[PDB]
């Protein structure tokens, strides 16, 4: 009945904002989540480490770094390079039936960085439109179909932004900013 | 489909127990409600019940003499009628509600069945 | 929904005919006109028929650009005004369409 | 008439000819979305002549005709850049008796110019930003507020009232400084609550649900829009005792109308506006919703009334089916429901006993079904950061704010709604819920919950260390700022 | 617009009293009345208020001890003061809660 979690994602997505060992929850269940530091523990016998009985992984990929290119001055973009990790996680036989959790950090930057083209270097083939509600859904559908075993395994896609800035929480104010706009848009033509 | 039982004709002042079981190979885990339909009159609302006996709401006519209960162990819901009056002589139906909220005097939800006739002296 | 027919291949004050077909089904259009878009500026008014008085020409060119039911006859042309032409007329709105271009030289 | 003919008549000046021409033109043409170009140049010159004769004192005869012609002109963008001069705006304001000349009291009730000038003001401010920034400097909000305050001592017609309310709504919605000016300097919330009580007075003391007429519903919706635009700022937590009293008063005024219905089909719009205004009220004021005198035949629960809570829950039910503008529809409902459920044990128990009770379902994913629980847990995986967070907080406060009781349904909802600070909520661990499911709680992997499908690991030790090459694949993304 | 109060004062700690307020010259069905408390100083406290309906709102300091009557169709408003403390001695005014019109005369309340 105890669950294991596996934190993934590059350093720019901010996985530390979500909070190589951490087993002291015990909130009626073990709930053991592991950190991720490459090349630390596995030097003792040259036998590396197992410690894999995980039943749910945690993935954190940012969407603002969509116009970046992790490959230093190369054709391979950054979003494709992040999708490579999803492909590797799905193709591995250690997670053929392990649930996948998707996090998209730093959405507030992407929401206003649509000033550039919607397909500059992420999905150059096609794009639904220039809005958030369509481009984000397209990215979500692509990350969904990137999963091989879409029948048995089902992924969980969740979007995240800043929790609290200097003045006002976003989830308590954006609703007002959209209600005012719709209320004024309903009027006119007198 | 739902089946009703425990009706018929009875003299005024007695007590009668209405039964409603789900024998149409359907589960019963939502809210339930009893409704009446007087001949030549529109279908009215008499009782609303939440599962596990959480909440209950009766119309302003039978607030005192009607009681309703539910036992999910047998997938049955009971409506106890005490001291019958010639005002509530009609066929009585039961239905399940897809809405989680309390809705009143509306037949929005289906799964009626057949209904049992209740008449008073 | 609207379409127009008529070409332009004259370089010295010729006579042309341009027709605009009433392809749409809506009635009570009450007006039909033509335009011209120079390759350096936007569209300009040519002539309209408001069907509620007299026909209105344009102060830009006062030539005998005869217009009737529509059909626009370009007399005393002087094609120093080569451009792309369009038809015009008008749940209430107005429509342009597409049109031909005139190549002028000499 | 023809625009060219009217424009040419505008140069002569015959009193018994140009006015008849304007009247015939207004009688003929009086509908929006006119021609494009055959009216562009000539009617642009006509509007220039009209704004020139308007910058001077126009003829007192047929003032309604002049204002009607200018109103019809103000419906095309080609003339909005011409009519949006400070002089023209001040002229249309003083014609509407809403200018800065506050010395002439509203003694002459000449409405024929008032309603037309208000229509022109609305037309200009709704589609001309320069007109907005001009009216914000001319300060038309003060005289409008004074007029709205003088509604009981002087009975104004429905059209003038509604149009000045619409003008105030447009002005407070588009210009930012007008919001603060009407909030602090004009006591906008008090005046608007007064106007709201004034509108909600058709056959007063209607004990059951009161039906609102068309005009009353329109003006109530407009003043509710104005209140929502004016209130959402600087009302987060800390307020004074008198401000809290006024806010509880407004909350009762809105409670007495949420359960009410309107004529026609504007019931849902009115209820949405009420919920939008509820969202702006301070948290500790929302307790005035659950507090109601338990009448006969009312929804009883925990010895207290629950008619308004059940009403807004059914409103959330009926509103969830608008999937397009879902971010503006159900999010305020969820916010107000959370804030009125966090503070009261009866509301908490009511929501826990009417939203997510049924646990003895056939063991399947909770993110499927027709229940409100299934719809909310489906919405938790939405692409809108404003709606998944509020639904997560709703299901959190419903589970008495307990993470082990939050994983009641899924293990990903916690991943969606964790680390969302702005915590002394009411903690309760008294009732325990066990059915035929919780005896099978040993066979329910927590994020997936109760799927009981088990598969073996497939490397078989032949290539586990070789399957680790995916570690070398993933390690390249760990280091962040510098290689070094 | 004419405001007039009646009844008040002459009581010991633990007594009741009905404070009435007659309002004339204005509409009564659409005006939410309120009661104000003028303490012997330089402050003016707010007692309670009611809407066009019987909906009442009491002050946290007078919760469970005061009640407001409406008496519709009868151009007046009442305010019951029961089980008053030694601090409830002040002058009391009545006025419309949304629109604060001109204050009237008021009645003195003494607890001693």
């Amino acid at each position: 009945r105890e669950v294991k979690l596996l934190l993934l994602g590059a350093g720019e997505s901010g996985k530390s904002t979500i909070v190589i060992v951490e087993t002291h929850f015990t909130f009626k269940d073990l709930h053991f989540k592991m950190f991720d530091v490459g090349g630390q523990r596995s030097e003792r016998k040259k036998w590396i480490h197992c410690f894999e009985g995980v039943t749910a992984i945690i993935f954190c990929v940012a969407l603002s770094d969509y116009d970046l290119v992790l490959a230093e001055d190369e054709e391979m973009n950054r979003m494709h390079e992040s999708m490579k990790l999803f492909d590797s996680i799905c193709n591995n036989k250690w997670f053929t039936d392990t649930s996948i959790i998707l996090f998209l950090n730093k959405k507030d930057l992407f929401e206003e960085k649509i000033k550039k083209s919607p397909l500059t270097i992420c999905y150059p083939e096609y794009a639904g439109s220039n809005t958030y509600e369509e481009a984000a859904a397209y990215i979500q559908c692509q990350f969904e179909d990137l999963n091989k075993r879409k029948d048995t395994k089902e992924i969980y896609t969740h979007f995240t932004c800043a929790t609290d800035t200097k003045n006002v929480q976003f989830v308590f104010d954006a609703v007002t900013d959209v209600i005012i706009k719709n209320n004024l848009k309903d009027c006119g033509l007198f | 489909q739902l089946q009703e039982s425990g009706g018929g004709l009875e003299q005024a002042g007695d007590s009668l127990r209405l039964s409603c079981a789900a024998s149409g190979l359907i589960v019963s885990n939502y809210a339930m409600g009893w409704f009446r339909q007087a001949p030549g009159k529109e279908r009215e609302f008499v009782a609303y019940i939440n599962w596990n006996g959480g909440v209950t709401y009766y119309t302003n006519s039978v607030k005192g003499r009607f009681t309703i209960s539910r036992d999910n162990a047998k997938n049955t819901v009971y409506l106890q009628m005490n001291s019958l009056k010639p005002e509530d002589t009609a066929v009585y139906y039961c239905a399940r509600t897809s809405r989680a909220s309390v809705t009143t005097r509306v037949a929005d939800f289906g799964y009626w069945g057949q209904g049992t006739q209740v008449t008073v002296s | 929904q609207l379409q127009e027919s008529g070409g332009g291949l004259v370089q010295a004050g010729g006579s042309l005919r341009l027709s605009c077909a009433a392809s749409g089904g809506i009635v009570h259009i009450s007006s039909m006109g033509w335009f011209r878009q120079a390759p350096g500026k936007q569209r300009e008014l040519v002539a309209t028929s408001p069907s509620n008085g007299d026909i209105r020409y344009a102060d830009s060119v006062k030539g005998r650009f005869t217009l009737s039911r529509v059909s626009l006859q370009m007399n005393s042309l002087e094609p120093e005004d080569t451009a792309v032409y369009y038809c015009h007329s008008f749940s209430y709105n107005n429509y342009y369409g597409q049109g031909t271009q005139v190549t002028v030289s000499s | 008439m023809e625009p060219r003919a009217v424009a040419d008549a505008l140069e002569t000046g015959e009193e018994d000819a140009v006015t008849e021409a304007l009247r015939s033109f207004n009688r003929e043409h009086s509908q929006s979305f006119t021609f494009d170009d055959a009216q562009q140049e000539d009617r642009k010159r006509l509007a220039k002549l009209l704004v020139s004769v308007l910058e001077q004192g126009l003829s007192p005869k047929h003032r309604v005709t002049w204002l009607q012609t200018i109103r019809i002109l103000s419906r095309d963008r080609s003339c909005l850049d011409s009519f949006a001069s400070r002089q023209s705006l001040h002229a249309l304001a003083c014609y509407a008796d809403i200018a800065i000349s506050e010395e002439p009291i509203p003694q002459p009730p000449d409405m024929d110019v008032l309603l037309e000038s208000l229509k022109c003001l609305c037309n200009l401010v709704l589609s001309s930003p320069t007109a907005q920034m001009l009216a914000a400097e001319a300060r038309l909000v003060v005289r409008l507020a004074e007029r709205v305050g003088l509604y009981r001592k002087r009975s104004y017609p429905h059209e003038v009232q509604f149009f000045d309310l619409r003008l105030l709504f447009l002005l407070t919605a588009l210009r930012t400084d007008v919001r603060q000016q009407l909030f602090q300097e004009l006591h906008g919330v008090r005046l608007l609550t007064d106007a709201l009580e004034l509108t909600l007075g058709v056959a007063p003391k209607e004990n059951p649900l009161v039906i609102l007429p068309a005009q009353e519903t329109e003006r109530a919706m407009e003043i509710l829009k104005v209140l929502f635009n004016i209130t959402f700022d600087s009302v987060k937590r800390e307020v004074d005792e008198e401000d809290a009293a006024l806010y509880r008063y407004l909350g009762t005024l809105l409670r007495h109308c949420v359960m009410a219905d309107a004529a026609g089909d504007r019931t849902e719009e009115f209820h949405g506006h009420t919920v939008n205004l509820l969202g702006n009220l301070p948290l500790k004021c929302l307790d005035v919703l659950l507090a109601l005198e338990l009448h006969e035949g009312s929804l009883e629960f925990m010895g207290v009334n629950m008619d308004v809570i059940n009403a807004l829950l059914a409103f959330l039910e009926k509103r969830l089916h608008q999937t397009h503008r879902l971010k503006e529809c159900v999010a305020p409902v969820l916010s107000v429901l959370t804030e009125c459920a966090r503070m009261h044990r009866p509301a908490r128990k009511f929501l826990k006993a009417q939203v997510l009770p049924p646990l003895r379902d056939v063991r399947t994913r909770p993110e499927v079904g027709d229940l409100l629980r299934n719809k909310l847990v489906r919405l938790m995986t939405h692409l809108d950061t404003d709606v998944k967070r509020v639904a997560a907080e709703f299901l959190f406060v419903l589970c008495s704010e307990s993470v082990p009781r939050f994983i009641k349904y899924t293990g990903y909802g916690n991943a969606a709604g964790l680390l969302a600070a702005r915590p002394e909520g009411q903690y309760s661990e008294d009732e325990d819920t066990d059915t035929e499911e919780y005896r099978e709680a040993k066979a329910s992997i927590n994020p997936v919950t109760g799927r009981v499908e088990e598969k073996p690991p497939n490397p078989m030790e032949g290539m586990t260390e070789e399957q680790k090459e995916h570690e070398a694949m993933k390690l390249v993304n760990m280091f962040d700022k510098l290689s070094r | 617009v004419q405001l007039q109060e009646s009844g008040g004062g002459l009581v010991q700690p633990g007594g009741s009293l009905r404070l009435s307020c007659a309002a004339s010259g204005i509409i009564f069905r659409s005006n939410g009345m309120a009661w104000y408390r003028q303490a012997p100083g330089k402050e003016r406290e707010w007692v309670a208020s009611i809407t066009s309906f019987g909906d009442a709102i009491y002050r946290d300091s007078v919760k469970g001890r005061f009640t407001i009557s409406r008496d519709n169709a009868r151009n007046a408003v009442s305010l019951q003061t029961n089980s008053l403390k030694t601090e409830d001695t002040a002058v009391y005014y009545c006025n419309t809660y949304p629109v604060n019109s001109a204050w009237g005369q008021g009645t003195q309340v003494t607890v001693s």
